[PDB]
């Protein structure tokens, strides 16, 4: 790893890199999910009148 | 009786905050950036 190790956090030891992808600005997901809700809702309006 | 009196500090007397010790608590290296709150981008 690089020099790094800015803050971290641990109790019994230290220098513990947390696993998984970290996200600081991931908060567009509720807006994207609401717009996908609307897209799926209006996509499901289409097949019933066709049938 | 021959003796000596010296006026000055012994360079062995100082002030410690209560409950604080030098190396009782073990830790590792730290690094941080401070900006927008000083009197532009400090890395210490």
């Amino acid at each position: 790893i690089k020099e790094g190790l800015a803050a971290s956090d641990d109790e019994g030891q230290f220098i513990d890199a947390i696993a998984g992808t970290c996200d600081s600005d991931c908060l567009k997901l509720p807006l994207f999910f609401a717009f996908y809700f609307s897209a799926t809702v209006f996509s499901n309006m289409c097949s019933i009148p066709v049938i | 009786p021959v003796f000596e009196i010296d006026v000055g500090c012994d360079s062995s007397k100082y002030i410690m905050v209560r409950g604080f010790n030098k190396s009782r608590c073990q830790r590792r290296d730290f690094s941080y950036v401070i900006d927008k709150e000083l009197l532009d981008n400090l890395k210490v």
